């Protein structure tokens, strides 16, 4: 579950890297989704790995 | 439960802890040794050792066969203290190895024993699985020939 | 990463980059000696005040009294919360600060307040077995343990040899070894330990 | 010796002899009576028509 507040998944995103988690659904207000997607890149999530 | 600290469930420990008198065992035994060179050692390594595993001898590894042939456990547990179990006339004690082959402490103490005539009066022996005897030891003569006359 | 805070009465103790984000990838030591029969205070000043509803690793700052490593661990700290000042009269507050290969902070800053180990460098030289009779004469009765600082000259990694070794009082170590540690004097990382017959060289 | 072998002294399965002729035997030995009874029966015609 995302934290409810400060909408900062680089403890999930780190998280989930961990497990080498390489598929994802997610569930938000678009608005989340382009505001993680940003996190992801910077987390450097964004490898062709990833779907 | 509580929300602080959690299941205080009562079998944590058991009102009637399980015994059973009778269940599969093995009847362990308990030999007595010593530190001798060639007979019995601390076998070589750098990891530490444990159990059995510590020790090396062609004593041992004698016991080895004999368990494999025979079936038993191995209580490889030392004498207290360097001594052919060897009685004392003033204490009437047996201190030593003859102490275990008395007191039922231990079993079958299979080291460098001598089979003689006071140890066979107060414990039992098997007949012995190699002789012995006394030699001279000598350093053999060198090439250094007194020359006075040798011719 | 190192700021050699010996001998001050008081003094200033800080992640590096303090009010910028910590780099990554940094495991660096520091290290709080206090004089016999002193007390040490450490006073620690949080940059961001928040409750975090979760503890993880990846980036812990945990506290240690005595020769880093023998030192029995006091706590582990992590997170954005400040931990609570530590007092305790051990005079050895030796404290490391690790890093994870990203995800930096906001860091801390601290304060350090005041109120068996000999040197042994160069580029070669022998510790001398049970020399304890002279550098911190221990009275033989109770149970007595002693580590050694090694350091090489600039650009030299070491090499070491056992001359000899024997622990006669067991087998296994329970009571008794003798240990080699890699890196600097802590806990993180046994080189080696050995507890038998034979000490290979490292 | 290429091989290590002696003798005994036969008795049935049960016996109360075995026990005690085996405490008189190690005695003997303790003596060497023993081997002075062979060193009669070996020494004695042992070298006398030494060559
Ligand atoms: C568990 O129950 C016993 C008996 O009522 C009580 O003495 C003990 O304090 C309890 N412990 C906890 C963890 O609540």
């Amino acid at each position: 579950q995302l934290p409810a507040d400060t909408k900062d998944a680089k403890p999930l995103l780190k998280e989930m890297k961990r497990g080498k988690e390489f598929h994802v659904i997610f569930d938000c207000s678009h608005e989340m989704a382009a505001g993680i997607l940003k996190q992801a890149l910077a987390m450097g999530m964004m490898t062709e790995y990833y779907h | 439960w509580d929300p602080a600290s959690g299941l205080n469930m009562t079998e944590s420990q058991k009102g009637k802890p399980a015994n059973i008198t009778d269940s599969l065992s093995n009847r362990s035994l308990i030999v007595t040794t010593i530190l001798e060179e060639p007979y019995v050692l601390f076998k070589k390594s750098d990891k530490p050792l444990y159990g059995n595993d510590r020790f090396e001898g062609y004593c041992i590894d004698l016991l080895r066969e004999l368990s494999t042939i025979l079936g038993f456990t191995y209580e490889i547990r030392l004498v207290e203290d360097g001594k052919y179990g060897a009685q004392d006339d003033v204490n009437g004690q047996w201190n030593g190895m003859v102490r275990e082959l008395i007191d039922h402490k231990a079993d079958l103490a299979v080291a460098p024993l001598a089979i003689t005539y006071v140890r066979e009066k107060v414990i039992d022996f098997s007949k012995p699985f190699m002789t012995l005897g006394i030699s001279i030891l000598y350093r053999k003569p060198n090439g250094t020939n007194p020359g006075v006359f040798s011719f | 990463c190192g700021i050699w805070v010996r001998t001050s009465n008081g003094g200033h103790f800080a992640s590096p980059n303090y009010p910028d984000s910590y780099p990554p990838n940094k495991e660096c030591i520091y290290i709080l000696e206090a004089a016999p029969r002193q007390r040490i205070e450490l006073t620690f000043d949080e940059r961001y005040y928040i409750e975090p509803s979760f503890e993880c690793r990846f980036d812990h700052l945990e506290v240690r009294d005595g020769p880093f490593g023998f030192s029995p661990l006091i706590d582990r700290y992590c997170g954005m919360k400040s931990p609570a000042l530590i007092r305790s009269t051990g005079r050895f507050m030796w404290i490391k600060f690790s890093s994870d290969e990203e995800l930096e902070g906001l860091g801390f800053r601290a304060k350090y307040s005041f109120i068996c180990q000999f040197e042994l460098s160069g580029a070669d030289g022998i510790v001398r077995s049970s020399q304890v009779e002279q550098e911190e004469k221990t009275k033989p009765g109770q149970a007595v343990d002693c580590i050694w600082t090694i350091k090489a000259t600039p650009k030299a990694k070491i090499y070491l040899r056992f001359l000899d070794y024997q622990m006669e009082h067991s087998n296994e170590c329970k009571r008794n070894f003798v240990a080699v540690y890699d890196g600097s004097s802590a806990i993180e990382n046994l080189k080696a330990k050995f507890c038998s017959t034979v000490a290979n060289d490292v | 010796l290429i091989d290590s072998k002696g003798y005994g002294v036969g008795t049935p399965m049960g016996s109360p002899y075995r026990d005690k002729i085996t405490i008189a035997i190690l005695q003997l030995q303790e003596e060497g009576k023993l081997h002075m009874m062979k060193e009669k029966w070996w020494r004695g015609n042992g070298c006398p028509e030494e060559e």
